RNA sequence: UUUACUUAUUCAAUGAAGCGGAGCUGGAAUUCAUUUUCCACGUUCUAGCAUUCAAGGUCCCAUUCGGGGCUGAUCCGGGUU
RNA sequence: UAGAACUGGUACGGACAAGGGGAAUCUGACUGUCUAAUUAAAACAUAGCAUUGCGAUGGUCAGAAAGUGAUGUUGACGCAA
RNA sequence: AAUCCGGUUAAGAUUCCGGAACCUGGAUAUGGAUUCUUCACGGUAACGUAACUGAAUGUGGAGACGUCGGCGCGAGCCCUGGGAGGAGUUAUCUUUUCUUCUUAACAGCUUAUCACCCCGGAAUUGGUUUAUCCGGAGAUGGGGUCUUAUGGCUGGAAGAGG
């Protein structure tokens, strides 16, 4: 009867992001004329800790080409940049770690991150701690580029979309055990309101569709249709197979 | 405190050098030397273009 | 390689270590060679390049950091830049510098 | 507020024409450890702060009281 | 002396948490709280703070890197790939 | 083999005149009675002449071309020597050790040095020595 | 500070100072008189090696 | 058949800043008559600097201390991309 | 802080303050949380392990509707179930 | 952005009274300082001096900040000595037991770890912390510069309070 928890997340009263200590949106430079014809040199002032991100940020500063000032942007720091390194954005920018290039200017097999989906939207794909996409092919017909996303899924995007060279710092982050509940608590008090995770078997039949009964059991089948109404989707969603996986990696 | 600086003279708020009260001595030292040597080295960056592009 | 040469100089000739004594012995022109390490900051490196083209003294880059240079010259502390002022048994001033 | 140690500066203060009131104070304090002697303080009240002068020597102080301008209202002790 | 037979730093955790999880924490806290060589000034003075950020204590250099070590193994080869992919443009 | 000769341009990196160009008028590699270190007596400019254009009126030109000089003992560690040079023998005989204490003689020296730098800035030889080291 | 004023008093040189100092960072010396009795023995050994 | 469309519609970004076409100098390029084509078309050791409708060149004002015009910074089309 | 005598109707942390301990089994690893007015538990939570969906003209959800919104100052080492 | 002490009331005071300050805002005159080297000098330097043009615009700092552990230092309380006043005890003993001996904001001179400058050059490695860090990217050493939360002296101020 009662509105279950994942329905209740969406109106967003207490489930919003905890956005106090965050420095800002971590986007790249806006694609303009100084970028896509030459290459603009900025410096990286400071690589600063973001709160709730795994990866560290980077205070990059640029000269504005049109008015005398300095425009600071904040990149996601690629792994192996230090403060005082020069960062070369743009089409004809050379290929070093930390530079940001349009994908038509790299050979295939190059390890980039913070790359865009559509050109200009300032850094969509592969942003988290430690990940990277690898450019696996070019296509001069309609100037596309075939790349490898971190799930192992392959994607064909434009070569006008920019990406910064190298993996992202903060990698190896989930290797360490999170021994106690205090560390998960201090983790999730910087991200958002979804801890502790109360199992849906425990609760009554108003609170969850897995609830109730004289035993904690799941009842019916727990792989739920994609076509289920909002509110029934409680458990494994639209599962094509399940169970413990077997076999080698690097699939076909 | 940040509004007390107004009540006081200038010799308390400033040391005599260029970039005086804003940057410290050593840093100022570095941004002379760099600012010399780069804009001496850029002179060499024009004597290459007069010899490589002419004797190409 | 160059390490046998520098060891022979260091047990046969006269030298000085570190940046301030290179500039002191370079303003007086007593320098015959300076050897710059690889991990040195580029500003220090260019300021010692720029004093070479006033004093006409040859500059050999030491491939590898100041640790290896300190180990090569026989000391234990690191050294970023060496100034040979009198070569002794070895003739590194006239080899390929 | 302040202490002013220069006698001729104090004479300049007494003729600064904003100084309407002055006063003299007498104390007894002892030299090095031996002997008590009479000390005096001359206090002129300017429009912002109170300027004083400490005189330990009566042979200068007695001449200096004579050296005040007569138009000043001097609260003696 | 050596006051623990094997546990070392994870002796601050004591009894609890398992043994495999505590040894997996030991393996990463030795690397995490270590003192690394600085790539610029050569003094073994790079610690970390605020995971992903490795500041040299002197010299003010602030190198980004892996969360629990300076250069993770899956990144130190990446630059070699870059060292391979910058040579093909010229020679 | 000795590049701190008495004609070399140098750049003062320390002191109140930091970032301001001088020329050595007399070096001292051994030092002196006082100043127990390799110092050199130099003379340089404190205010740069401003960028006078085609369309400045004549009088408003001349207030641009005023130059405030200074003479100064400076240690060798505070000077970048450079490849540029300046002929010094006009005011070579003015700046000395005797030019100092009794500082009334310093303004007498600054008169001579200012007249020399204006007579070199007119007929504009040594363009780099009079341009602002923009740092 | 006893080692400090012994060094500054010239009664001992800096080599034996830096030996005895990092020995005093360990135990090796229960008290002040015990350290002076140790210094006397080492300096007498140095004299018997002279 | 889905192909080729921008003007409808939909998304995205920017204090709607350089888009499209053409030319110039270089240069790959081989000429099968003369250019049939295509690339470029101001910055890479350095935690410096970059602003006063821009200095210069050129034409004016009526020479005052100053101010205007063109070029420096290629034209064309007004579809911000 | 340690030791020594000597002495006290063998009393002496003299009042106050202030652990009962052991051999086992069932059970939940643990610190934690809850039925404020009968249930504090072996229940819930947790780290750990695993699974499923989804590459944004997306996945989960909200909104009567919107040129609307929450995750999202987000990007698969991520969000969600 | 800027305040304190002492006193006062049947009941109010960092608010009243007296004494002593400070800040903001706006007027302004007088000295001082600057100038015919027209917009300051000194010091190698770090920086200092009562002052010592400076717009549009840009940058930088302050406001700006986690909790825990010892370590140093000050403030207030505590313990305690000598001396100068009062009260109590006293059959005997007790140079005895209690109580007073204070000093504000603000101002002037001076004063500190850390940081920095010069001279000089280190392995017979050396300095140093309670806690092992630091040094040819130049230590130990000799001589200096700075911050002034703090302390001292003096003024406020003994004319107040006890």
């Amino acid at each position: 009867g009662r509105v279950i928890r994942n329905q209740r997340k969406g109106a967003g009263s207490i489930f919003t992001s905890h956005t106090r200590l965050r420095q800002g949106a971590a986007k790249l430079r806006t694609l303009d004329y100084a970028e896509r014809h030459g290459y603009i040199r900025g410096i990286v002032k400071q690589i600063v800790h973001d709160s709730g991100r795994g990866a560290p940020l980077a205070k990059v500063v640029f000269r504005d080409p049109y008015k005398y000032r300095l425009r600071e942007e904040i990149f996601i720091a690629n792994e192996g940049v230090h403060t005082g390194q020069f960062i070369y954005a743009g089409k004809k920018a050379s290929l070093n770690v930390g530079n940001v290039l349009p994908l038509g200017s790299v050979p295939e097999g190059t390890i980039v991150s913070n790359v865009e989906e559509k050109p200009g939207d300032r850094g969509a794909l592969a942003r988290a701690s430690g990940n990277y996409v690898i450019i696996i092919g070019h296509n001069p017909d309609e100037n596309k580029t075939r790349v490898r996303l971190p799930s192992g899924a392959k994607k064909v995007i434009s070569s006008d979309a920019r990406g910064v060279i190298g993996v992202i710092a903060g990698g190896g982050r989930v290797d360490k055990p999170l021994l106690k509940a205090g560390r998960a608590f201090h983790k999730y008090r910087l991200k958002r309101n979804s801890w502790p995770k109360t199992r849906g078997v425990a609760m009554n039949p108003v609170d969850h569709p897995h609830g109730g009964g004289n035993h904690q059991h799941i009842g019916k089948a727990s792989t739920i249709s994609r076509g289920a109404v909002s509110g029934q989707k409680a458990g494994l969603i639209a599962a094509r197979r399940t169970g413990l996986l077997r076999g080698s990696q690097k699939t076909q | 405190r940040p509004r007390q600086y107004a009540t006081v003279s200038k010799t308390h708020k400033t040391v005599s050098r260029a970039y005086g009260g804003s940057r410290c001595a050593n840093c100022v030292k570095e941004r002379i030397i760099r600012a010399f040597l780069i804009e001496e080295q850029k002179i060499v960056k024009k004597v290459v273009k007069e010899q490589t592009e002419a004797a190409k | 390689s160059i390490n046998q040469k520098l060891a022979l100089v260091i047990k046969s000739g006269k030298y000085t270590l570190g940046y301030k004594s290179t500039v002191k012995s370079l303003r007086q022109g007593k320098s015959k060679l300076i050897i710059i390490a690889a991990n040195t900051p580029v500003l220090r490196k260019s300021e010692l390049e720029y004093y070479a083209m006033l004093s006409k003294t040859k500059v050999y880059y030491f491939q590898g950091g100041n640790n290896e240079l300190g180990t090569a010259v026989g000391k234990l502390f690191r050294v970023g830049v060496v100034s040979i002022l009198e070569a002794g048994d070895s003739d590194i001033l006239t080899t390929l510098a | 507020a302040r202490e002013i140690t220069d006698i001729k500066q104090f004479l300049e203060l007494t003729r600064r024409a904003d100084v309407k009131t002055a006063t003299v104070k007498i104390n007894k304090k002892l030299n090095k450890a031996g002997k008590p002697f009479r000390q005096t303080k001359f206090k002129v009240r300017g429009s912002s702060s109170l300027y004083t002068l400490v005189i330990n020597d009566a042979g200068k102080a007695k001449k200096l009281i004579q050296s005040l301008p007569p138009t000043l209202k001097v609260n003696r002790l | 002396a050596k006051r623990t037979k094997k546990v070392g730093i994870t002796g601050k955790y004591g009894v609890r948490y398992g043994s495999s999880l505590r040894r997996q924490v030991k393996k990463l806290e030795i690397q995490q709280h270590a003192r690394y060589d600085c790539s610029f000034c050569g003094k073994k003075t790079v610690k970390r703070g605020a995971a992903g950020i490795w500041t040299c204590s002197c010299c003010k250099k602030t190198v980004a890197g892996g969360a629990y070590t300076v250069s993770t193994a899956a990144a130190a080869t990446v630059r070699s790939t870059i060292r391979r992919l910058r040579e093909m443009v010229e020679a | 083999a000795k590049f701190l000769k008495a004609g070399k341009v140098a750049v003062v990196v320390r002191g109140r005149y930091a970032g301001k160009k001088v020329v050595i008028v007399k070096p001292h590699d051994e030092g002196s009675k006082s100043h127990p270190f390799g110092h050199a007596l130099v003379a340089g400019i404190e205010r740069y002449p401003l960028k006078v254009t085609k369309k400045h009126g004549a009088k408003k030109v001349a207030k641009r071309t005023k130059i405030k000089p200074f003479i100064k003992v400076v240690n060798y560690n505070h000077l970048l020597p450079t490849r540029y040079t300046l002929d010094v023998e006009a005011f070579k005989s003015v700046v000395s050790t005797e030019t100092f204490e009794q500082p009334s003689q310093r303004e007498e020296a600054k008169k001579v040095v200012k007249k020399a730098f204006e007579e070199r800035h007119q007929a504009g030889k040594n363009q780099w020595f009079f341009s602002k080291l923009r740092f | 500070r006893l080692l400090a004023k012994y060094r500054d008093a010239g009664k001992i040189d800096k080599h034996l100072y830096h030996v005895l100092y990092k020995e005093s960072k360990g135990n090796a010396f229960k008290h002040k008189r015990a350290l002076v009795e140790h210094i006397i023995q080492a300096k007498a050994d140095a004299q018997r090696e002279k």
